[PDB]
RNA sequence: UCUGUUUACCAGGUCAGGUCCGGAAGGAAGCAGCCAAGGCAGA
RNA sequence: CCCGGCGAGGGGAGUGAAAAAGAACCUGAAACCGUGUACGUACAAGCAGUGGGAGCACGCUGGCGUGUGACUGCGUACC
RNA sequence: CGAAGGUGUGCUGUGAGGCAUGCUGGAGGUAUCAGAAGUGCGAAUGCUGACAUAAGUAACGAUAAAGCGGGUGAAAAGCCCGCUCGCCGGAAGACCAAGGGUUCCUGUCCAACGUUAAUCGGGGCAGGGUGAGUCGACCCCUAAGGCGAGGCCGAAAGGCG
């Protein structure tokens, strides 16, 4: 299936090619609903991302749900960073694992057609 | 291609708005 | 078994429907009492 | 040093959960985890989750060692009960209590 | 007929910030004002990736009652009280102690 | 047929004396996997009396 | 005692990546991978 | 930040004079239901108390308070 | 420098009571002498609310019936997929009117609802879906019957036509 080794590969392949002005322009469908400026700083987020993924042992990378409080302490200590960044990175891998399972079960055109952008009420951003 | 662009788009992109 | 209320819209309306109340003196008095008691709906319509 | 955990509003009677919660009163938390594991009950599961939780609390919040712990206080109170209605023969309706319960576990090293 | 208005320099009469001085940022219809550097609250925010806000404890200025602030007369160096008079055809504000126009 | 007077909490306690569970005392530790488990039941890993009898 | 393989952080060494100090020179704590090493085995 | 199911529920941190003010939110009584501690109870018959009364526990400074109440006299709720 | 209330304890009166103080509580109380009462609760098969009891008992709604492998998943007797098995078959199938009103389909969610569990649903939230010259209504026409210009009838309203 999908692992943080496969996310390691997706990430050292994506930190090579990627930019935030070539990625926020290839879509004008979610550059109208979300602010055109909310992309990221790609170099920093993918260098932190590759740092945090590299700090992992091979059994924590191949199986991402065995990572708990002590392991996040240690991933924060080896890459010299915050337990909160490690947290929200295990959370983005959680969502993209969710989405590659939803591309796996349903066809590429049914999981690209039923994808939804939302407003809590129809007024802009509110 | 098809799964390269559907990976890459929803990945960088849905990394962004959530 | 066969219970009392067997619904039919037509019957419902020709009987207690608004115009059927606008038929008679006592219809119009029921409507008065109803507005005076500040009823949400006077008759059954829709 | 005491460390607490509470599950509040668990669906179970107080009375059904007590039956389980009594097996582990006083034990060394290891042994407790096991007794709960091979106990066949729903309350078994509730109580166990609360217990493990309390141990996590002790260790992360208070830095207390898991091997030293005992279960010093454990008790179950009667939470807010949601009323319902079960309809009966001859049209007499009968109000139902779906009971909740408050499971409190308190562990300490000493 | 608003005694305290935007951009005035006020002094805080009451509360933790009593004695302090500052410039009025805006007023709310509740008879409340928001003063600069005054009445600072530490507010926790849950990070919004839609608004590109991080989370955290961020210090913001809280609404304070307008009964609790006085127009500051820098002339007398004290808290003052406003009154309205008619100069030209225009209603204007003046101080009650030395009786001169704001 | 229904009770004439309210049975007291004392009574109600007495009746429930016997409804106490019995703890499971014996935890068998396997030779190979060193897992605890009920006697005569296979482990979580499908180990029994030294063997892996179930790959599961 | 050779070889087969196992053991996240909280025994050791190398410590990539990344991160701290410095304008720069360079250091530094150290996660992973590897080797000790500790489990379990072929002899 | 930590357990948990990307829960419910919790425990930390922080805000605040106060979080036994946490949105199931002021005060939080009684019935009711528990956990801990003291004494009592498995040869004993009844409106369960009252008169007496050992022993034990706990407070005091060898005496007094409090809790309990083995045993015995009398004793068939209120309206 | 801690009111009302709440809750212990101590003292005091012949009683209904009073006084003092520990904790709780966090802003109101009120002497004295008068005045006026929605002025005192255990009963009324009293009223409303709350919580006991029987009891963790009776019951889980047709005796058509299940079993196994695999999937997902925190967890699978119930979900999905496969192989069997069993039931209806003038219905327990298919298509409408009546009535309902979104229950339809897709994602998504598991607190409450489902007499159990639930990853499932006619449950929750979001989106999507209903295409007519010839189908039906609307319309053309009358039945029973209704309403009824004038008109007759009637204290009044109204009755008949
Ligand atoms: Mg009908
Ligand atoms: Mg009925
Ligand atoms: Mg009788
Ligand atoms: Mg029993
Ligand atoms: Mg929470
Ligand atoms: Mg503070
Ligand atoms: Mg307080
Ligand atoms: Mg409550
Ligand atoms: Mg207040
Ligand atoms: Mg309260
Ligand atoms: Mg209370
Ligand atoms: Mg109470
Ligand atoms: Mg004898
Ligand atoms: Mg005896
Ligand atoms: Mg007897
Ligand atoms: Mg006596
Ligand atoms: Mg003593
Ligand atoms: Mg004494
Ligand atoms: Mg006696
Ligand atoms: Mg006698
Ligand atoms: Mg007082
Ligand atoms: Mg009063
Ligand atoms: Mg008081
Ligand atoms: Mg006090
Ligand atoms: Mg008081
Ligand atoms: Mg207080
Ligand atoms: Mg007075
Ligand atoms: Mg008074
Ligand atoms: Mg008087
Ligand atoms: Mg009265
Ligand atoms: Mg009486
Ligand atoms: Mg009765
Ligand atoms: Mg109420
Ligand atoms: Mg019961
Ligand atoms: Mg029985
Ligand atoms: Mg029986
Ligand atoms: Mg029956
Ligand atoms: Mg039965
Ligand atoms: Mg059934
Ligand atoms: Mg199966
Ligand atoms: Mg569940
Ligand atoms: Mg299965
Ligand atoms: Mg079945
Ligand atoms: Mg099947
Ligand atoms: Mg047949
Ligand atoms: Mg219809
Ligand atoms: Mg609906
Ligand atoms: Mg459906
Ligand atoms: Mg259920
Ligand atoms: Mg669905
Ligand atoms: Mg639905
Ligand atoms: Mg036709
Ligand atoms: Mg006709
Ligand atoms: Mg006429
Ligand atoms: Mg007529």
């Amino acid at each position: 299936g999908f692992d943080l080794n496969d996310f390691l590969e997706q990430l050292r392949q994506m930190k090579n090619m990627g930019g935030x002005x070539x990625x926020x322009x290839x879509x004008x469908x979610x550059x109208x609903x979300x602010x055109x400026x909310x992309x990221x700083x790609d170099d920093k987020v993918l260098v932190r991302m590759e740092a945090i993924i590299n700090s992992m042992t091979m059994k924590e990378r191949a199986k991402p749900e065995i990572i708990k409080g002590s392991r996040k302490r240690r991933i924060a200590a080896g890459c010299g960073m915050q337990v909160q960044d490690v947290n929200r990175l295990l959370k983005q891998f959680d969502d993209m694992q969710r989405m590659m399972k939803k591309m796996k079960k349903g066809g590429x055109x049914x999981x690209x057609x039923x994808x939804x952008x939302x407003x809590x009420x129809x007024x802009x951003x509110x | 291609m098809k799964q390269s662009t559907l990976a890459l788009l929803l990945l960088l992109l849905l990394l962004t708005p959530v | 078994m066969k219970r009392t209320f067997q619904p039919s819209v037509l019957k419902r309306n020709r009987s207690h429907g608004f115009r059927a109340r606008m038929a008679t003196k006592n219809g119009r008095q029921v409507l008065a009492r109803r507005r005076a008691k500040g009823r949400a709906r006077l008759t059954v319509s829709k | 040093m005491e460390t607490i955990a509470k599950h509040r509003h668990a669906r179970s009677s107080a009375q059904k959960v007590r039956l389980v919660a009594d097996l582990i009163r006083g034990k060394k938390v290891s042994q407790a985890l096991d007794i709960l594991t091979y106990t066949n009950k729903k309350a078994a599961v509730l109580v166990k989750k609360v217990l493990e939780s309390a141990i996590a609390n002790a260790e992360h919040n208070d830095g207390a060692d898991i091997d030293d712990l005992k279960v010093t206080k454990i008790f179950v109170d009667e939470g807010p009960s949601m009323k319902r209605i079960m309809p009966r023969a001859k049209g007499r309706a009968d109000r139902i209590l779906k009971r909740t319960s408050h499971i409190t576990v308190v562990v300490s090293d000493r | 007929a608003a005694k305290i208005r935007r951009d005035d320099e006020v002094i805080v009469l009451t509360g933790k910030d009593k004695g302090k001085r500052g410039k009025v940022k805006n007023v709310l219809s509740s008879g409340k004002v928001i003063v600069e550097g005054i009445n600072l609250v530490k507010k926790h925010q849950k990070p919004v990736p839609a608004l590109n806000q991080p989370g955290g404890i961020v210090e913001k200025e809280a609404a304070i009652q307008v009964s609790n602030v006085a127009i500051f007369n820098a002339a007398t160096g004290k808290a003052d009280r406003v009154g309205f008079r008619f100069e030209d055809g225009k209603k204007v504000r003046f101080f009650k102690s030395n009786s001169e126009t704001i | 047929a229904v009770q004439q007077n309210k049975p007291t909490r004392s009574k109600r306690g007495m009746r429930r004396s016997h409804d106490a569970l019995t703890a499971v005392t014996s935890l068998s530790v396997d030779k190979t996997s060193g897992e605890k488990h009920l006697r005569h039941h296979i482990t979580a890993d499908g180990y029994y009396r030294g063997r892996k009898v179930i790959a599961k």
